[PDB]
C-alpha cells in the first residue's frame, strides 16, 4: 500500500 | 535571535555537520532558556530523536515555567510517535494538563493528527486543524515558523485524502517555501507524488525521487520513498525495483504481492496475500489487501470489501481504484461517483 507522513 | 543565527550559519557554512555541531550545541544550552525551548522544536521538526528525547527529560525537571510545559507536552508526542501510548491517551494527558502557553496549545491539537495520518485514521484530522491560529504566539518566531511549516503539512494531507489534490500540492510548496528542514521537505514532496499517482505518472515519479534525494542518507525517510514509488510502479505495471522482498511489514509484502498480479504469478500471489490476512493491520490497510483480491480473483465482492474500508479509513483518494475496477466490470458509474464524493 501507500504510506504517508507530515 | 540566539538560536536562529546559530542554526542558520551552521547550516550555510557547515551544512554537513549541522547535527553534530547543532547535537553539541543544543545539549550544553541551559533548560531555563529561550534557546533551549526553541532548541525542542529544532530536534522535534528534525526527526532528531535521540536529542529530542534528552531535551524533554532535561526541560521536564526545569524551573522556567514555559520549559517545563514544553518538556511535558512534548513528553507526550515522542511517547505517542514512539508507540508507548495510545492517541486516546495522550489526548487525555492533554485536556488534564492545563497549558498555559499558545505555543504548547497549538502543539496539543497536532500531536494527535500525526498518530491519526499513520494509522489511517484520517476521519478526526481536519477538524481539529482549524483550532489553530499562529498569530496566537508572539515569543517565539523560531517556533510560529517550524508550526507554520508543520500546519502545512498536514494540510496537504488531510486535503490529499478528501481528493482535493490542488489544494495538497498548494499547500506542500508553500510549506517547501516556508522552510529547509529536512523533514518538512521530504514529506512535501512525498505526499505532492502521492497527489499524481492517478493523474499523471510522470509527475509522481519527479517529486517522489525530489525527495528520495533530501531524504538520502536517512534510511527511516528514504523507506516512505521506497515504498511509494514501489507502489506507483506497481499500479502502472512498470520496472519496480524499488521492493523490498526482505520485509514483513505488510505495506511491503503488498508490493511484492502487486508485483506477482503485474507478472501473472496469481497462486503465489493468493497464498502470500491469504496469509496476511490474519495479520494485525489499520482499515486504510485492509482497503489495499482486497483491492489485491479483487486483481487476483476478479470477484466484485472484493471489490466491494475494498470500498468498505476505504470508506472506513476515510480515504477519497485510493477509495478510486476499486471504484474503477467496478466501473469496468459495468456497474453504474452514477453510483460509483457517489460512493466517491
Amino acid at each position: 500500500g501507500i504510506v504517508r507522513g507530515a | 535571535s540566539e538560536f536562529n543565527s546559530i542554526v542558520n550559519i551552521v547550516k550555510t557554512h557547515y551544512p554537513d555537520q549541522e547535527y553534530e555541531l547543532m547535537e553539541n550545541y543544543c545539549l550544553l544550552l541551559d533548560p531555563n532558556t529561550k534557546a533551549a525551548r526553541s532548541a525542542l522544536e529544532y530536534a522535534d521538526a528534525n526527526s532528531f530523536n535521540t536529542l529530542t528525547d534528552k531535551l524533554v527529560e532535561k526541560m521536564s525537571i526545569a524551573s522556567n515555567l514555559k520549559s517545563k510545559e514544553y518538556g511535558k507536552i512534548y513528553e507526550i508526542h515522542r511517547k505517542l510517535s514512539r508507540g508507548e501510548i495510545d492517541v486516546l491517551e495522550a489526548s487525555k494527558n492533554i485536556g488534564k494538563y492545563r497549558i498555559k502557553t499558545d505555543e504548547m496549545n497549538i502543539f496539543s491539537k497536532m500531536i494527535p493528527m500525526y498518530d491519526y495520518l499513520s494509522k489511517g485514521n484520517f476521519s478526526p484530522m481536519k477538524s481539529l486543524l482549524k483550532q489553530i491560529d499562529l498569530n496566537d504566539i508572539k515569543e517565539n518566531n523560531y517556533l510560529k515558523k517550524s508550526f507554520e511549516t508543520r500546519i502545512y503539512v498536514l494540510l496537504s494531507n488531510i486535503y490529499l485524502n478528501e481528493n482535493e489534490l490542488e489544494l495538497s500540492r498548494k499547500y506542500a510548496e508553500k510549506a517547501i517555501k516556508s522552510t529547509d528542514t529536512k523533514r518538512f521537505l521530504v514529506f512535501s514532496y512525498l505526499t505532492i507524488g502521492t497527489s499524481y499517482i492517478f493523474s499523471d505518472y510522470a509527475l509522481s515519479k519527479q517529486n517522489y525521487l525530489s525527495g528520495y534525494e533530501i531524504a538520502k542518507g536517512n534510511s527511516v525517510f528514504e523507506e516512505f520513498f521506497k515504498r511509494n514509488l514501489s507502489f506507483l510502479n506497481n499500479f502502472w505495471n512498470k520496472e519496480n525495483p524499488w521492493i523490498n522482498y526482505d520485509s514483513n511489514a505488510v505495506t511491503d509484502v503488498q508490493e511484492v504481492i502487486f508485483e506477482l498480479i503485474n507478472q501473472k504469478k496469481l497462486e503465489r500471489a493468493l497464498t502470500l496475500l491469504k496469509s496476511l490476512e490474519r495479520k494485525k493491520q489499520n482499515e486504510n490497510d485492509l482497503g489495499f489487501h482486497y483491492y489485491l483480491e479483487g486483481l487476483i480473483t476478479n470477484d466484485k465482492e472484493a471489490f466491494y470489501k475494498s470500498v468498505e474500508y476505504f470508506k472506513l479509513s476515510q480515504d477519497k483518494l485510493f477509495i478510486k481504484m476499486p471504484l474503477i475496477k467496478l466501473e469496468s466490470l459495468g456497474e453504474n458509474p452514477r453510483l460509483l461517483k457517489i460512493i466517491s464524493m
